């Protein structure tokens, strides 16, 4: 990162302070990460914060000097098409079964989440383009 | 039998 | 390997046999396995098995056993807890079999409804119940005039009559014209009453083999039933080991001898006897005989016993019991006679009415008759005896054999009869603490039925093999043979029993002897016990079962001498006691013959026809609804004979998929190219990359068929790809998510 | 399945039948009759020669010959024919089907053995085939494994001790004294008081009479001097022809001489005294075993007191302080056959059988090792 790229970030790592101290809790590590171009999982997140308990995890409260590096950490189509096409083979997607894997499977997401970024993309037999939704999550 | 007796 | 971490294995027990634990951490090749529980555990990994995998939870709970890829004993004995327990299904496709755990409560599972729900259908589709037996039982019947049977089996009480009793309901049902059933069923009580008894593990164990026979007109109207015995248990008339009764209606007809018509028979207590008095135990737990007296009278009376037979039958039985009691002196060691003016004679004269010098002087000697010549001779003390337990012994046999015949004549119905489907209770597989000639005569029965069923089963699948064109070669076929000639060919040990009767100075200590010399290691399934001289094992399909001698010369000897019958056919007194008798060769042969001739006529019976299994389980001992427990339930299974069955499936090709569906289920698997819209070839490639073995899967037309190992893969790989895939997708939504929360961060 | 033959040749009564059964279905004196006399009527059905209870019923006009004397068979053509009348006029079976068991006296020569094990699959073609010691199976009879067996015939007479189911062989005994030469006695010492049977024929009507009346004496002096004395014992006999004939001590004075063969001039001491001498021949720890179970087996033995006589004079000659016991059924006549009853029943047994296959490859020597 440059200088003019560690301001942005800074800027931005100020923004998520909720205490006004100039740090963030090591549970919105993530999603600064996630929010500034990454897509790391929640082990990877959890990976570059050294797998933390659930007391610093949740309330411990680290600056952008410290949360630098893990971002750098964690910053270093075909085949979230075939991950897709896994659920299709006429390049629709079930609502349902989309909704239920999510929040069911892997990392699971609350139903507000799913709603959230799910909203507007179904059509009324409930039915996803999926290469669109993939192109509009990936914007 | 043979010899010692009739039979 | 297929251990990894987060696998699931099952380890041993001893409070329940089984237990679950994860594979905490994956194996590599020995000493040990680290292991975490339900909590955590390293383990000996020890000399050798690894322990049994556990199935992919998709299988579990569906409705045969043989779809669970991996087949062994705790798989099986968690899916049918799963069933019964959490989702109260009581039946179980085990292969062909029906597998029935006894829920000791009422269920509303029968009716007409569900009743026209299973007429028509194949077994395969709807799932597994008592009518879906009786149906393929019907069908076939429609579809070829083969007779068909069906075979019902288990300790008693884990329901096998009440199984047979849906099965007839089932067939009242579906067509109808009449009462039979009713009659039927009515006919139970006089059939408990004399033939079962109280046994150490069980009351109510029966201890002979019923069938009954069905007949259906050209239309498959219900015409009628006739019901056929076989295998009685014949010694127990006259010898008891300790903890066990005698047939119940002796305790019944003493408990009654208070009422007002036995006064004539002086019939005492139960203790008082010597055929009921041996065993200890005059009186059962919750069972009071009384009141069971007026049962069975009133079944007799339902079917049509004149209330002139009805006396006859109890004179009889007091016969007997007064029979046992006479007692003799010996007077040189080859001579004996009977005290003068002896009681227990007098009244045993008076009831059957015959001369008592006549009685009394034919039970001390025995009369040889040459051509021109005869002779009168005496007898020792122990042939006295011999010959006196030999008549109680047939008295009772044919008394069995008339109530049945009534019985019949109560059931048969004149019009003629197209075809019959019959129904077997037969008891199952026996052990003790210590067994006896009981037991062994019912472990032969058991063998003998467990070899047709083997035969069935081979034939069968063999068959379904063709049909779907595979090599026949690939299902062995297990063969118990060499035991049962072991057990009836000549020199058995059935044979030198025989021969070990008629040998002079004949004992348990020489009879034993004999067989050590014959079979001890002439044979791979004839053991001696370490300790002793006294007691063989056989290794039945079952378990090793140890035998104790001591027994049975006492009990393989029947013979009775012709004077004591032509004695008891004079007797003017009362028809019934000629009746019974009105019929040389029979009366040599031995208890060990005559069963094993019962069984052949009950084989050729069978054999006639064609069988469909129920196997009877009963989960727990103190009837408790709707409970199960591993430690009961997995000696049943043995003794029932469900795990031999499973293991001689578990090799073998035990999983089989239509094209369709296994598509259908793993185009999760397949690359969009590597997909063609056919199945066949298709997936015919895919499993060739995916599983290495040719030899693990093969091609049927219409089916794949996998080894034991082969679903267990395909689940495992489909959970790891569709794993993968949600992580990937997921983090990357999470990325928009945040996108989202930068918008908060604006707002 | 097939069930075995058991046939007993004795001398005197052949008595066959069915293993496996109570007593023998064919009884009947294995003595062969060939017609001395001119025929004179034609188209008479007119025989060669009649076998067993046909003989008996012509005998008037017959000569009887007996083919066994002192369990030696002497001529082989009538045994033959006796065989041949017994399996397919008396039992009526074809001797192809069944195993057959053969009975015979020890110490007699093994060319009998031999030829009697040609004949029977040379001729006949019996599958298998076995031959067995007469006092042996009367073991099996009477229920025991241990005794001395004395047994006595028409012909010859044998000790055989044996002891939990071993012979003996050693310590057994022949004596061709007994029951044939009794009645060659009682037809000398009826002569005596004016009777005269001399023929063949005449034979078989002293051989009832034996068998009707005479009897053992307790003492012999006693009764010698009582029937001196008195006519008390005097009992009368009526011939075929119609006669009566009154005998006296001669009917206890014939089978006294089984107890004192000096009267028919042998040499030996009585069954008493043979029986004696063979338990003395055992060693000493059985001895007390012996004495307590004397067996009595085969016809001549019937005559009664005969056991009673025993008892006392073997009595006599123990050592006082032994329990003798003589164990006699009213069986007995037939014990040999049926202890061959029970023994080719048992199971254990079908492995003894000589089969045709081993007389194929061996010939008649095979006897000899496989039996006894
Ligand atoms: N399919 C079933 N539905 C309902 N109850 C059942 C079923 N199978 C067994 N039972 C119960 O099992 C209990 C005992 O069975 P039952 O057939 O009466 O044993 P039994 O009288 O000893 N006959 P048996 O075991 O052959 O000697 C009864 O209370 C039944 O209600
Ligand atoms: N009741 C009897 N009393 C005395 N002697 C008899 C009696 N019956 C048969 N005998 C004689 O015994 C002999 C037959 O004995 P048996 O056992 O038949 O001989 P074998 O064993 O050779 O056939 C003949 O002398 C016969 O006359
Ligand atoms: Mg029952
Ligand atoms: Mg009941
Ligand atoms: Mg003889």
């Amino acid at each position: 990162f440059n200088k003019d790229q560690l301001e942005e970030f800074k800027e931005a790592f100020e923004l998520f302070d909720r205490v006004g101290d100039g740090k963030i809790l090591y549970s919105q590590c993530g999603d600064v990460m996630r929010a500034l171009g990454q897509n790391p999982t929640n082990a990877e997140v959890l990976k570059v914060l050294g797998n933390p308990k659930s007391d610093e995890l949740k309330s411990r409260r680290v600056d952008f000097e410290t949360f630098l590096p893990m971002l750098q950490a964690v910053a270093k189509y075909e085949d979230y098409l075939e991950g897709f096409r896994v659920f299709d083979g006429n390049g629709k997607v079930m609502g349902a079964e989309l909704r239920h894997v999510l929040t069911t499977l892997g990392e699971k997401m609350t139903e507000e989440e799913v709603e959230t970024v799910l909203a507007g993309h179904e059509d009324s037999n409930g039915c996803i383009n999926y290469e669109a939704f993939l192109k509009h999550i990936l914007s | 039998w043979x010899a010692x007796c009739p039979a | 390997e297929l251990y990894t971490k987060y696998a699931r294995v099952w380890i041993p027990d001893p409070e329940e046999v089984w237990k679950s634990a994860e594979l905490l951490k994956d194996y590599k090749p020995d000493k040990v396995l680290q292991l975490r529980l339900e909590k955590d555990l390293e383990y000996c990994l020890d000399p050798k098995e690894l322990p049994p995998l556990r199935n992919p939870d998709i299988l579990v709970g569906e409705n045969d056993l043989t779809a669970l890829s991996y087949l062994h004993e705790p798989a099986v004995l968690h899916n049918l807890k799963v069933r019964f327990i959490d989702s109260k299904l009581i039946y179980t496709y085990c292969g062909i079999v029906l597998v029935a755990i006894n829920p000791y409560e009422q269920l509303p599972i029968y009716g007409e409804d569900i009743i026209n729900a299973y007429s028509g259908q194949n077994m395969g589709d709807m799932d597994p119940h008592i009518f879906a037996v009786a149906e393929e039982a019907y069908k076939q019947m429609a579809r070829d005039e083969r007779n068909q049977s069906i075979i019902v089996s288990g300790e008693s009480g884990a329901g096998k009559t009440v199984s047979a009793k849906y099965a007839m309901r089932y067939f009242a049902t579906v067509s109808g014209s009449a009462n039979v059933e009713e009659k039927v069923l009515a006919s139970n009580p006089i059939m408990e009453s004399i033939g079962n008894a109280k046994t150490t593990r069980n009351d109510n164990s029966s201890r002979f083999g019923k069938y009954i026979e069905i007949g259906f007109d050209k239309r498959y109207r219900i015409i009628g039933a006739n019901m056929r015995t076989y295998l009685l248990e014949k010694s127990r008339v006259v010898f008891q080991a300790e903890e066990e009764r005698n047939y119940h209606i002796f305790y019944q007809l003493c408990a009654s001898a208070a009422l007002p018509e036995f006064k004539t028979l002086r019939l005492g207590n139960a203790n008082y006897f010597h055929y009921t008095k041996q065993g200890g135990s005059p009186v059962i737990d919750g069972i009071d005989d009384a009141k069971e007296m007026v049962n069975t009278r009133q079944a007799c009376t339902l079917l049509g016993i004149s209330d002139s037979y009805q006396m006859g039958i109890f004179r009889i039985l007091a016969g007997i019991l007064h029979l046992g009691n006479v007692e003799f002196a010996s007077r040189d060691s080859d001579s004996c006679a009977i005290p003068p003016k002896h009681d227990p004679l007098t009244i045993f004269c008076d009831l059957m009415g015959v001369d008592y010098e006549e009685m009394a002087h034919w039970l001390c000697h025995r009369k040889l008759a040459t051509a021109t010549e005869t002779y009168i001779k005496p007898i020792s003390k122990l042939h006295a005896i011999n010959a006196r337990d030999a008549l109680a012994k047939h008295i009772y046999a044919n008394l069995f054999n008339w109530i049945v015949d009534h019985v019949n004549k109560a059931l048969h119905s004149t019009v003629k009869q197209h075809s019959f489907i019959g129904v077997l209770d037969i008891y199952g597989f026996e052990t003790f603490e210590i067994n006896s000639f009981e037991q062994f005569c019912i472990n032969y029965a058991n063998e003998k039925l467990q070899q047709q069923f083997n035969m069935h089963v081979f034939k069968l699948e063999q068959e379904e093999y063709m049909k779907e064109q595979i090599p026949w070669t690939l299902i062995d076929f297990y063969d118990n043979q060499p035991c049962i000639n072991l057990i009836e060919a000549k020199m058995g040990v059935l044979d030198l029993l025989d021969e070990e009767c008629k040998m002079p100075k004949g004992s348990d200590d020489t009879w034993a002897q004999k067989l050590y010399n014959t079979h001890l290691n002439k044979c791979a399934l004839f053991e001696k016990p370490r300790l002793s001289n006294k007691a063989f094992i056989i290794k039945h399909f079952a378990d090793k079962v140890e035998y104790q001698c001591e027994g049975f010369l006492e009990k393989n000897k029947d013979t009775v001498y012709e004077e004591q019958i032509k004695v008891l056919k004079s007797s003017k007194k009362f028809k019934l006691l000629p009746e019974l008798f009105q019929d040389s060769k029979e009366h040599k042969k031995t208890v060990g013959h005559q069963f094993r001739n019962s069984l052949h006529l009950l084989m050729e019976t069978l054999n006639a026809t064609t069988p469909h299994y129920v196997r009877c389980i009963k989960p727990n001992d103190f009837k408790f609804p709707f409970t199960f427990d591993e430690k009961r339930a997995v000696q049943q299974l043995r003794a029932c004979g469900v795990l031999e069955t499973i293991r001689i499936s578990a090799a073998g090709f035990p999983s089989r998929w239509t094209y369709q569906e296994f598509f259908s289920r793993y185009r999760v698997l397949m690359k969009q190219k590597d997909v063609l819209s056919d199945r066949k070839q298709t997936c015919k490639n895919v499993l060739e990359k995916l599983i290495l073995d040719k030899d693990k899967y093969q091609f049927g037309k219409t089916k794949i068929f996998f080894r034991a190992g082969q679903v267990a893969y395909l689940e495992k790989i489909r959970a790891d790809k569709l794993r993968a895939a949600c992580i990937r997708i997921q983090k990357t939504i999470r990325g928009w998510l945040m996108r989202k929360k930068y918008m908060r961060m604006r707002r | 399945e097939t069930t075995a033959l058991v046939c007993d040749n004795g001398s005197g009564l052949v008595k066959a039948g069915f293993a496996g059964d109570d007593a023998p279905r064919a009884v009947f004196p294995s003595i062969v009759g060939r017609p001395r006399h001119q025929g004179v009527m034609v188209g008479m059905g007119q025989k060669d020669s009649y076998v067993g209870d046909e003989a008996q019923s012509k005998r008037g006009i017959l000569t009887l010959k007996y083919p066994i004397e002192h369990g030696i068979i002497t001529n082989w053509d009538d045994m033959e024919k006796i065989w041949h009348h017994t399996f397919y006029n008396e039992l009526r079976v074809a001797p192809e089907e069944h195993p057959t068991l053969l009975t015979e006296a020890p110490l007699n020569p093994k060319a009998n053995r031999e030829k009697m094990t040609q004949i029977m699959f040379e001729t006949f073609n019996v599958p298998a085939m076995y031959v067995a010691i007469q006092a042996v199976l009367s073991l099996y009879a009477s229920g025991r494994t241990t005794g001395i067996v004395l047994d006595s015939g028409d012909g010859v007479t044998h000790n055989v001790p044996i002891y939990e189911g071993y012979a003996l062989p050693h310590a057994i005994m022949r004596l061709d004294l007994a029951g044939r030469d009794l009645t060659d006695y009682l037809m000398k010492i009826l002569t005596e008081r004016g009777y005269s049977f001399v023929t063949t024929a005449e034979r078989e009507i002293v051989r009832d009479i034996k068998e009707k009346l005479c009897y053992v004496a307790l003492d012999f002096e006693n009764e010698m001097a009582t029937a001196a004395s008195s006519s008390s014992l005097e009992k009368s006999y009526e011939l075929p022809d119609g006669q009566v004939i009154t005998i006296g001590n001669e009917r206890f004075r014939c089978p006294e001489t089984l107890f004192q063969p000096s009267f028919i001039g042998m040499e030996s001491a009585g069954i008493h005294e043979t029986t004696y001498n063979s338990i003395m021949k055992c060693d000493i720890d059985i001895r007390k075993d012996l004495y307590a179970n004397n067996v009595m087996s085969g016809g001549t033995t019937m005559y009664p007191g005969i056991a009673d006589r025993m008892q006392k004079e073997i009595t006599a000659l123990a050592p006082s302080t032994m329990k003798i016991k003589i164990i006699a059924p009213p069986e007995r006549k037939y014990s040999v056959w049926i202890g061959g009853s029970i023994l080719a029943s048992l199971s254990t047994f079908q492995q003894m059988w000589i089969t045709k296959q081993e007389y194929d490859e061996a010939g008649p020597s095979i006897v000899h090792r496989k039996c006894f």
